[PDB]
């Protein structure tokens, strides 16, 4: 199950 | 950016039987960026059926690939795993030896 | 096996004058690769890469999908913001790597959680063992880091950690147990290859084990060859199987002063190997 990023 | 050169390791999935239908592997490891160049070489030549797994990383960030094909190795044929990278001056050619 | 792991591992690389930068994401459940996301195929989906993962319905392969593409289009923001982070131009090509996921102990508990970034190759931001701070490693990732702390983005990830990442891990190994829980110990044996009159190698081999986690080493007089061991990496059969040897140069005579010593978690016991000719 796949997660997620945030931005720099 | 900090650049790492392929490990390559050429080998056989099972014991080399000559006639024994079999898979010929080129593992390259370590390398860094992830743009790089395989063929695996009969006598010289380009194998053209060959299969590479999916692009990943070790703990270290350096990337790893499998290149494979099925073939019958005989007493004869010479089969090795040409390889080029940013890090290397001219492509690098590791022959297949049976025992490693 | 003991303790097990699921993995994502992501690479962008920006294609300067070429479009959109190539994003390919894998994940693991242990050493077993089971899906993958490549921004250059057609299909434009999360796909399967082990038998066992198939058994998820449609209603997986769409969610899966959107959050691999979100991720994608994350990573190629991403890596426009480190061009300006480190007064990069546009000329060139850069790599950003990710990697998430836990790992959880055979009793089905949260072991450890992982949510980390390379730039070119080198550390750039990575969620702390304790799930609640990070290690940014240069003057660029502590930009990040504070946007990151104001967001809580390290709570976000804890919980996905310890909370979806767990519950998919179990489930694949439930689904795929037949072979994701075998631990098939290495076949061994020693080979022998004369260099010249003074001198030998001994070569110790381990094949068809699994999983890819290994110890091989030469020892002398029971003590270790740390420093005069050529050992090769661990390798892919290509069959689900990895493959190792460890070799030491010994003068001729001297066979029998050295044994090879394997450890892997499928063997009842650790083994040592000696020269039987
Ligand atoms: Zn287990
Ligand atoms: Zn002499």
């Amino acid at each position: 199950r796949y997660g997620f990023v945030a931005n720099f | 950016a900090i650049q790492r050169t392929p490990k390559i390791q050429v080998y056989s999935r099972h014991p080399a039987e000559n006639g024994k239908s079999n898979f010929l592997n080129c593992y390259v490891s370590g390398f860094h960026p992830s743009d790089i160049e395989v063929d695996l070489l009969k006598n010289g030549e380009r194998i053209e059926k060959v299969e590479h797994s999916d692009l990943s990383f070790s703990k270290d960030w350096s990337f790893y690939l499998l290149y494979y094909t099925e073939f019958t190795p005989t007493e004869k044929d010479e089969y090795a795993c040409r390889v080029n990278h940013v890090t290397l001056s001219q492509p690098k050619i590791v022959k297949w030896d049976r025992d490693m | 096996a003991g303790s097990h792991s699921m993995r994502y591992f992501s690479t962008s690389v920006s294609r300067p004058g070429r479009g959109e930068p190539r994003f390919i994401a894998v994940g693991y459940v242990d050493d077993t690769q089971f899906v993958r996301f490549d921004s250059d195929a057609a299909s434009q989906r999360m796909e399967p890469r082990a038998p066992w993962i198939e058994q998820e319905g449609p209603e997986y392969w769409d969610e899966e999908t959107g959050k691999v593409k979100a991720h994608s289009q994350t990573d190629r923001e991403n890596l426009r913001i480190a061009l300006r982070y480190y007064n990069q131009s546009e000329a060139g090509s850069h790599t950003l790597q990710m990697m998430f996921g836990c790992d959880v102990g055979s009793d089905g508990r949260f072991l450890r959680g992982y949510h980390q970034y390379a730039y070119d190759g080198k550390d750039y931001i990575a969620l702390k063992e304790d799930l609640r701070s990070w290690t940014a490693a240069d003057m660029a990732a502590q930009i990040t880091k504070r946007k990151w702390e104001a967001a809580h983005v390290a709570e976000q990830q804890r919980a996905y950690l310890e909370g979806t990442c767990v519950d998919g891990l179990r489930r694949y190994l439930e689904n795929g147990k037949e072979t994701l829980q075998r631990t098939d110990p290495p076949k061994t044996h020693m080979t022998h290859h004369p260099i010249s009159d003074h001198e030998a190698t001994l070569r110790c081999w381990a094949l068809g084990f699994y999983p890819a986690e290994i110890t091989l080493t030469w020892q002398r007089d029971g003590e270790d060859q740390t420093q005069d061991t050529e050992l090769v990496e661990t390798r892919p059969a290509g069959d689900g199987t990895f493959q190792k040897w460890a070799a030491v140069v010994v003068p001729s005579g001297e066979e029998q002063r050295y044994t090879c010593h394997v450890q892997h978690e499928g063997l009842p016991k650790p083994l040592t190997l000696r020269w039987e000719p």
